[PDB]
């Protein structure tokens, strides 16, 4: 059914739009609006279909004090969406404060796009983890939508700040959307800033203007993800398909994300596959591996080469990988996109649950103790004071992914026979 | 896979037990105290069985149905099987 995507955050709302501007070059559409006579696609579970010429994209645009929305109006993509949602803190818990006090016009901006279509089957909140703006509220409105529809699906692209030590606050605040993420979302797609700003690092010559790049970096990869859904595939071309392959325990929903062409600015699918499984080309940062890997492939394949090639990983030895299930890999194939100029044919994709990134959540789990034990980091805001006195609901969510650790450790051995 | 009587006699076995399965859970999302458990147990004892069992059959031999045994055994866990 149709899918509902959700923007909030500066940087979030950046990514939405750079996002819509991806698929309006891919799909059927100019720069206004209107429809081009060149064109198999399927615009209508991310495009609302009026005949107005302009096909409106499914996007709710909620921020706070909007600076960056100024120049978002500043576009020839104006004429693509006007559904008027535009509104006027610093901590997860002003920003969840503040999120509650308003929680009635907003919630009327969500039943608005509720029942303006028929059918619905999922919501994609982009957001950014401990981002200021979208941190407090955007944990506040997972909340609220998987509270009110528990018959609906919920996907989250999320990147992780990491600067490797600033804000001293950050800690608390990834702490407490990652208990949301774990409880409130069915699947997240993680992604970190670190492993990207060096896979640009290592393509281009960039230092200072970084951001303006790793944008086209996660759209490249946010259109490839759902290309699988927007042009009808027969395998997991649902988005409650594709996750009911991905989870073997309802705690383990993060996905791992690659991509094939490194830089972009002949192949055989044996290539490809050991290509892609080099840390080079992932771009998510004792022994852990992977529980079950979803491989996607986009481009010119013959059928009976990939057989030939998972046959070729299986006698690698690349394989030293060892859960307590035989939920094994797997490939999957779309096609690639016609209808826009396509460099570098054959690219590929990855969905994999890999417990590395626990490594990742310990550090957080490491810097907020330390933080506990100086009690001078926790800057005493006075909604953040009114909003929990004894500061115990940061304790109770660290319990719940330290829970979360043990889990991850229990789940990388094959004895998860007893629960860890 | 109908003019092979070993695996399709077991197939439609794993296909009769998917049906009360599925019927099964639905019944209480709580605990299970009708004697589910019970069912529980023997269906997946069962399922063990009757999977090696066609295991043991796929290996005519057409590429196709030996092939597909390699996607599950990546793991080798049809290697103890």
């Amino acid at each position: 059914r149709e899918i509902i995507t959700l923007q909030l955050g500066q940087c979030g709302n950046q990514i939405g739009f750079e996002f819509w501007k991806q698929l309006c070059a891919e799909h059927g559409i100019s720069p206004e609006g209107i429809v081009e006579e060149f064109a198999t696609d399927r615009k209508d579970v991310f495009f609302y279909q009026a005949d107005d010429e302009h096909y409106i994209p499914r996007a709710v645009l909620l921020d706070l004090e909007p600076r960056v929305i100024h120049s978002i109006l500043n576009s020839p993509y104006a004429k693509l969406y006007n559904p008027e949602n535009i509104y006027l803190g610093n901590n997860w818990a002003s920003g969840f404060s503040q999120g509650e006090k308003i929680h009635e016009d907003i919630f009327d901006i969500i039943d608005r796009e509720a029942d303006g279509s028929d059918s619905l089957e999922g919501f994609v909140l982009c957001h950014s983890i401990a981002g200021g703006t979208g941190s407090g509220l955007g944990s506040y409105l997972l909340e609220r939508l998987n509270d009110r529809y528990p018959k609906k699906l919920v996907q989250t692209y999320s990147v992780f700040p990491n600067q490797d030590e600033d804000v001293v606050v950050q800690p608390y605040n990834s702490l407490l959307t990652l208990k949301r993420l774990t409880q409130n979302a069915d699947c997240v797609v993680v992604l970190d800033n670190t492993a990207l700003n060096r896979i640009a690092t290592d393509r281009l010559h960039i230092q200072n203007p970084s951001f303006s790049q790793i944008n086209q970096l996660v759209s490249t990869i946010m259109s490839a993800s759902t290309t699988t859904l927007r042009y009808p595939g027969y395998m997991n071309n649902d988005l409650i398909g594709l996750i009911a392959s991905l989870i073997p325990t309802p705690r383990l929903h993060f996905l791992m994300t690659g991509y094939t062409p490194l830089t972009t600015d002949k192949t055989t699918v044996l290539d490809v596959m050991r290509r892609l499984l080099q840390p080079k080309n992932v771009m998510v940062s004792t022994n852990h591996c992977y529980i079950a890997i979803l491989n996607i492939i986009q481009g010119e394949v013959d059928p009976t080469q990939v057989h030939k090639s998972l046959q070729r990983i299986r006698e690698r030895k690349l394989a030293n990988f060892i859960p307590w299930g035989p939920a094994s890999i797997q490939v999957a194939l779309s096609r690639k996109s016609p209808y826009l100029p396509s460099a570098h044919r054959v690219s590929g994709l990855m969905m994999a649950n890999h417990t590395s990134i626990s490594s990742l959540f310990e550090r957080t789990c490491r810097q907020y103790d330390k933080l506990r034990k100086r009690e001078a980091f926790l800057e005493q805001f006075r909604k953040e004071d009114m909003f929990k006195d004894n500061f115990d609901e940061m304790d109770t969510s660290r319990e719940i992914v330290q829970q979360l650790i043990d889990e991850y450790h229990a789940a990388t051995r094959p004895d998860y026979i007893s629960w860890g | 896979f109908i003019l092979l009587k070993p695996v399709f006699h077991c197939l439609n076995e794993i296909l009769d037990l998917c049906h009360s399965f599925c019927s099964l859970v639905s019944q209480n999302l709580g605990p299970l105290d009708e004697r589910g458990a019970a069912q529980l147990s023997i269906l997946v004892k069962g399922f063990s069985r009757q999977s090696s069992l066609l295991f043991k059959i796929l290996s005519h031999q057409i590429n196709s149905d030996l092939a597909q045994l390699l996607l599950r055994l990546d793991y080798n866990k049809y290697y103890t099987q």
